């Protein structure tokens, strides 16, 4: 009776960063997921746990939807039990996760002649991550003995490095991006499902 | 506290600023090197000053370290790259004008010419006076062309070659080296890995001991060519003696290609060359770079991204643009891979698209390795890959199968000796040139070369390793290496005689895998696919490895080895015993036009 919500968080016309990340909870919705193979399921569509197909009429209490622009060579640290800088210290997912990701290319709209500086992500941070969780922090990291006062210099980085994008790169280091489903069971009324 | 931790951060800070600048400024190039206009060169500059700009205080922020304490053997290489200042660690002041003298040195011999009887006209090297330099033979012309360079630009340049030594020889003491000369010879040294060690000390021992080997092709070559060149200077070659140093096709004498017209064997049956018969199928120059792919992708070796394809110049502009036509292998960083020549349908432009695809393959295989490990194995491994590839694309059996030559061809044992022949005037006859230039050089940074004999001991080497006399003896106003394009712009030398004597070791173990009979020179390793996967170990290594590691895992033998380029010309070897028996072998010194 109304139309399924995946009109913002797969239609943007800008999109967001890995290491300050977007999140949509979308309940109390008729969606369908055939659209899904209409869009772009280009790139890759895989998941486990759930079967991609024969499975989009089961009935779950809550979905959400995590967005972001990372590199292509980068796509195959979302997954459990990876490691790497993304996985590590940017976007973790859970030994059992429950959804499927959706990765597709996007160069003609993230490329510029000078590069899109405005994508950012965090190369070293003092412990790895827990599941699920987001870090939007500017302070500068202590790589030796002595305090840095705040402000960067020798052994005093700035923990947040750009991400240069031109259209000329290659098929590794061209923008893709990427779009998390997370399925949830709970001890709840399913309300959300076809 | 601990060293590591510091260290390891500190290079994953510059491993990815660098690549933002590094792409910058290569991209900056080629769009110079597609449109010179004024406005175009003048935003190279800025793209060349934030980068060497930018690699002097992360030379001086690696500094503040110590070797010692790190126990990782990758880890410990990126920090020894990053930490040669070069003049940098000196006082500016006296140190300032090194600068200023070299690149006076390179202004003066851009700007060069040799006039005519009569000053009728003007003429300059590029390209009226090589154009005839060696086309006629006009011995008396030929004395002329060649004292005329001598006498105007080697005498300029005598006074700024000493301070040159002088002063840019404190600089290897202040890396703490011994001489000069050992600074050019770091690039082959590795410690501190077992059984695979390499010393600078022990370049000189090898390279003195393959010449050894090699010194008997020369001997029989130099009889053959002297022997027919007294048919064209009858008077003033002796049947023992050196050849004249200005009856060489070149002002230098360092390749003696322009003499296959007077030392032709067989002037009744041509050599093989389909130039028509590919002008016949209306050719393109597409055609062109993708049968290059068959030969690499029909030997399991990856296929060239969409990018190679659009942004690449394959062809003339066609326009009013002005870029420049020589060939060349463009690898910009972050994925991009380009290739630019002004392609032309011929033969010879058939094999030079396959050397310039063999570097892009090279990039192709150790993108993943970080940006200061991102290389060859030494200087001249990037020459020895992309020159075996145009020896199996001018077989006269890959030609067959391409559908470019008659199903029916005969292979005649007269073509195969006058083709052997050409390719020894090329890579055989310029190995003692190379040796003996660079032993000189060496000898006279190290200080046992005294000042009033410098040029004598310039030609005593002259007459005994290659064997060449000059007309004219000088004593102390001009300087013979002073002519060339290397030594007068502070460059190396020994690069061209390793990648020589590193292609034939690798071209006789990945034959010898495809399974290959018969000689050498006939190989093609098309549509084999374990030899093509050999290649991709040494390929992908870069320079994570020593240069030693690198070579023992393609041909088995830890060291240089010479028999390999005493197999490809066997054949030829034994043609020269019977047609120089009623002939003398070696040459005397002690023969000279002094009076
Ligand atoms: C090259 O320069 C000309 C004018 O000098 C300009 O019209 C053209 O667009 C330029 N091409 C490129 C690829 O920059
Ligand atoms: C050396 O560095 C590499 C980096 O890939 C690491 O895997 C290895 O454990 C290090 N070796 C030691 C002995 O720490
Ligand atoms: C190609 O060669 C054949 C040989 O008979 C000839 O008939 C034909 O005209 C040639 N094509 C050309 C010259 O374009
Ligand atoms: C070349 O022709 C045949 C090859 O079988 C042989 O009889 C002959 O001796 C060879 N050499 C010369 C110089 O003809
Ligand atoms: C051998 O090479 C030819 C020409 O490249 C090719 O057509 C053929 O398929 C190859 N054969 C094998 C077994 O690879
Ligand atoms: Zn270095």
């Amino acid at each position: 009776t109304n139309l399924c919500p995946f009109d913002e968080v797969f239609n943007a016309t800008r999109f967001a960063s890995v290491y300050a990340w977007n999140r949509k909870r979308i309940s109390n919705c008729v969606a369908d997921y055939s659209v899904l193979y209409n869009f772009a399921p280009f790139f890759a569509f895989k998941c486990y746990g759930v079967s991609p197909t024969k499975l989009n009429d089961l009935c779950f209490t809550n979905v959400y939807a995590d967005s972001f622009v990372i590199r292509g060579n980068e796509v195959s640290q979302i997954a459990p039990g990876q490691t790497g800088n993304i996985a590590d210290y940017n976007y973790k997912l859970p030994d059992d996760f429950t959804g499927c990701v959706i990765a597709w290319n996007s160069n003609k709209l993230d490329s510029k002649v000078g590069g899109n500086y405005n994508y950012r992500y965090r190369l070293f941070r003092k412990s790895n991550l827990k599941p699920f969780e987001r870090d939007i922090s500017t302070e500068i990291y202590q790589a030796g003995n002595k305090p840095c006062n705040g402000v960067a210099g020798v052994n005093c980085y700035f923990p947040l490095q750009s991400y240069g994008f031109r259209p000329t790169y290659g098929v590794g280091h061209q923008p893709y991006r990427v779009v998390v489903l997370s399925f949830e069971l709970l001890h709840a009324p399913a309300t959300v499902c076809g | 506290s601990t060293t590591e931790e510091q260290a390891k951060t500190f290079l994953e800070k510059f491993n990815h600023e660098a690549e933002d600048l590094s792409y910058q400024s290569s991209l900056a190039s080629w769009n110079y090197n597609t449109n010179i206009t004024d406005e175009n060169v003048q935003k190279m500059n800025e793209a060349r000053a934030k980068w060497s700009a930018f690699y002097e205080e992360q030379s001086r922020m690696a500094k503040t370290y110590s070797l010692e304490e790190i126990q990782n053997l990758t880890l410990k290489r990126q920090l020894k790259a990053l930490q040669q200042s070069g003049t940098s660690v000196l006082s500016a002041e006296k140190s300032k004008r090194l600068n200023t003298i070299l690149n006076t040195m390179s202004t003066i011999y851009s700007t060069g010419k040799v006039l005519d009887p009569n000053t009728q006209e003007c003429l300059a090297l590029e390209p009226g006076l090589d154009d005839i330099m060696e086309n006629s033979r006009d011995y008396n012309r030929r004395l002329w062309a060649w004292e005329g360079w001598r006498a105007e630009v080697g005498k300029q340049l005598r006074p700024l070659y000493e301070e040159y030594v002088v002063l840019e020889n404190e600089m290897a003491r202040a890396n703490n080296y011994e001489d000069y000369g050992d600074y050019w010879r770091g690039d082959y040294e590795v410690t501190e890995a077992g059984d695979y060690d390499y010393s600078r000390d022990q370049l000189m021992k090898d390279v003195e001991n393959t010449f050894a080997e090699i010194k008997p092709l020369y001997e029989q070559l130099h009889a053959y060519v002297r022997a027919k060149l007294m048919d064209t200077y009858p008077s003033y070659i002796s049947p023992t003696g050196c050849l004249p140093a200005h009856l060489l096709g070149d002002m230098w004498g360092r390749f003696w290609t322009n003499l296959y017209s007077l030392t032709v064997p067989f002037k009744h049956k041509p050599s093989i060359d389909v130039t028509e018969k590919m002008k016949n199928q209306s050719w393109d120059a597409e055609r062109i770079f993708k049968e290059a792919e068959k030969f690499f992708v029909s030997i399991s070796l990856p296929h060239m991204t969409q990018g190679f394809w659009d942004n690449s110049m394959l062809t003339e502009p066609g326009d009013g643009r002005k870029v420049v036509c020589h060939p060349t292998a463009w690898d910009l960083g972050k994925g991009d891979f380009r290739i630019k020549m002004c392609t032309k349908v011929t033969m010879d432009d058939f094999l030079t698209a396959h050397h310039e695809m063999g570097h892009i393959q090279y990039d192709m295989a150790y993108a993943a390795q970080p940006y200061l490990l991102r290389d060859g194995a030494n200087e001249g491994f990037h020459e020895a890959v992309g020159e075996i590839m145009s020896l199996s694309a001018a077989t006269p059996h890959y030609l067959k199968a391409l559908g470019l030559l008659e199903p029916d061809f005969y292979e005649d044992n007269e073509t195969e000796i006058n083709f052997l022949l050409k390719q020894a005037l090329t890579i055989v006859g310029t190995l003692p040139f190379t040796y003996m230039l660079e032993k000189w050089r060496w000898m006279v940074f190290k200080g046992e070369i005294p000042k009033e004999q410098w040029m004598e001991k310039w030609w005593e080497m002259k007459r005994e390793i290659v064997g060449v006399v000059e007309p004219l003896p000088h004593d102390e106003t001009y300087c013979d290496p002073a002519c060339l394009f290397h030594v007068a712009e502070d460059y190396s030398f020994i690069r061209y005689y390793t990648r020589t004597i590193y292609q034939f070791q690798f071209h006789e173990a990945l034959c010898k895998t495809a399974n290959h009979e018969g000689a050498l020179f006939k190989c093609d390793i098309s549509n084999s696919t374990e030899a093509g996967q050999r290649l991709l170990q040494m390929l992908s290594l870069g320079k994570s490895e020593p240069w030693t590691l690198a070579l023992e895992s393609i041909v088995g033998i830890k060291t240089m080895d010479v028999k390999p380029l005493l197999n490809y010309f066997e054949p030829l070897f034994t043609w020269l015993k019977e047609q120089n028996r009623n002939s003398f072998v070696g040459w005397s010194t002690e023969w000279t036009p002094y009076s």
